[PDB]
């Protein structure tokens, strides 16, 4: 099986800048049968390059492919806003075709600390036997952030989940939502509900809390 | 010219089999290679296999050899993927993909279907509860859309009039096998006294359509 | 290579 390595898996670049994306193969790709695809969130992939260097009509000429053997490169001469997306390489030089894991090209911007908000459970939800506490981390950059839930200063495990938005098209930030879920009976056993946030933009962790 | 149209979303129980169709319109169906590629949530593309209809020549990835069948009906220009012994990790968007031309074929996949979401789950259709996230220069407020199945849910604010500062998050899959999502908006604190904020939640499978007023 | 078969089918169906 040919393993395709796309490293780095993320590149943070500015509009107008050049991008070069690497695809390294574990063994020689037969007849340079290497393709590149773009994929935007919630869309099917789109072919950019085939045969290592051939560009279909309709693909912008700011995209070019090069390389042979085990060493392939996708070049974007000047990034336009629509070029911030995920790029996948694919080899089809053997009957077992394989894809790389993708490189996300994202917009670099200044570091932004999250604005943190905590929401107690609604009286409506409490009537139903469950309690959900939500922590919002709004408009931060870069994407890496950590949330810890503490209940009466006890670190929680196994009772929270989180998700993160796509990079905002206007301000290039991310946001994150985390939900801590307890039974109503367990929620009523504790007083202090806290979410503790770690991020590059914060010199020390930020805690938002309420007392039940 | 070439258009690939797939069958609709499927919910399948663990251990069952799923069949996804791909109907091609335009071009020549019999002599061009059709592949299936899947993508699990938040993960990469994975080539599964393909068929050349004219020769009935299949080519399966070793990972799927023993659980996959790809067939082609020349009379209807339709290709089919069958995947057996389904497991939760088979939850993915399944795409059909046909090679391009320079016509002379290129191997690489120029033409893609719209994708088919296959969800492998023991859960039954369930509409969400919609709970306010009440606000405490800037305030945050939102709605928690809790315990629904299957995907998707859509959310707007003020019937689409409010988009600035809105973040609707990806759903999470809870230990019950039900989904939960949140949607938030940041607004000026001064607007809380007087402006109405309504989250419009739509879950078509359960016919859950809630317009939740979120107030201080 | 299965990915080369349709190129052969194209070549032989021209002539």
């Amino acid at each position: 099986e040919i393993v395709l390595t796309q490293s780095p898996g993320t590149q943070s670049l500015s509009p107008g800048e050049r991008a070069t994306l690497s695809c390294r193969a574990s063994q020689s790709v037969g007849n340079n049968k290497l393709a590149w695809y773009q994929q935007r969130p919630g869309q099917a992939p789109r072919l950019l390059i085939y045969g290592a260097s051939s560009r279909p009509s309709g693909v912008a000429d700011r995209f070019s492919g090069s390389g042979s053997g085990t060493d392939f490169t996708l070049t974007i001469s000047r990034l336009e806003p629509e070029d911030f997306a995920v790029y996948y390489c694919q080899q089809y030089g053997q009957s077992l075709s394989t894809f790389g894991q993708g490189t996300k090209v994202e917009v670099k911007r200044t570091v932004a600390a999250p604005s943190v908000f905590i929401f107690p459970p609604s009286d409506e939800q409490l009537k139903s036997g469950t309690a959900s506490v939500v922590c919002l981390l709004n408009n931060f950059y870069p994407r890496e952030a950590k949330v810890q839930w503490k209940v009466d200063n006890a670190l929680q495990s196994g009772n929270s989940q989180e998700s993160v938005t796509e990079q905002d098209s206007k301000d290039s930030t991310y946001s994150l939502s985390s939900t801590l879920t307890l039974s109503k009976a367990d929620y009523e056993k504790h007083k202090v509900y806290a979410c503790e946030v770690t991020h590059q933009g914060l010199s020390s962790p930020v805690t938002k809390s309420f007392n039940r | 010219q070439v258009q690939l149209v797939q069958s609709g979303a499927e919910v399948k129980r663990p251990g069952s089999s799923v069949t996804v169709s791909c109907k091609a319109s335009g071009g020549s169906f019999s002599t061009y290679a059709l592949s299936w590629v899947r993508q699990a949530p938040g993960r990469g593309l994975e080539w599964m296999g393909g068929v050349i209809p004219l020769l009935t020549i299949t080519n399966y990835a070793p990972r799927f050899q023993g659980r996959i069948t790809i067939t082609a009906d020349r009379s209807t220009s339709t290709a089919y993927l069958e995947l057996n012994s389904l497991r939760p990790e088979d939850t993915a968007v399944y795409y059909c993909a046909r090679e391009g031309t320079t016509g002379k074929p290129i191997g690489a996949f120029a033409h893609w279907g719209q994708g088919t979401l296959v969800t492998v789950s023991s859960a039954s259709t369930k509409g969400p509860s919609v709970f306010p996230l009440a606000p405490s220069g800037t305030a945050a407020l939102g709605c928690l859309v809790k315990d629904y199945f299957p995907e998707p849910v859509t959310v707007s604010w003020n019937s689409g009039a409010l988009t600035s500062g809105v973040h609707t998050f990806p759903a999470v899959l809870q230990s019950s096998g039900l989904y939960s999502l949140s949607s938030v908006v940041t607004v000026p604190s001064s607007s809380l006294g007087t402006q109405t904020y309504i989250c419009n939640v739509n879950h078509k499978p359960s016919n859950t359509k809630v317009d939740k007023k979120v107030e201080p | 290579n299965w990915f080369d078969i349709t190129n052969w089918l194209w070549y032989i169906k021209k002539k």
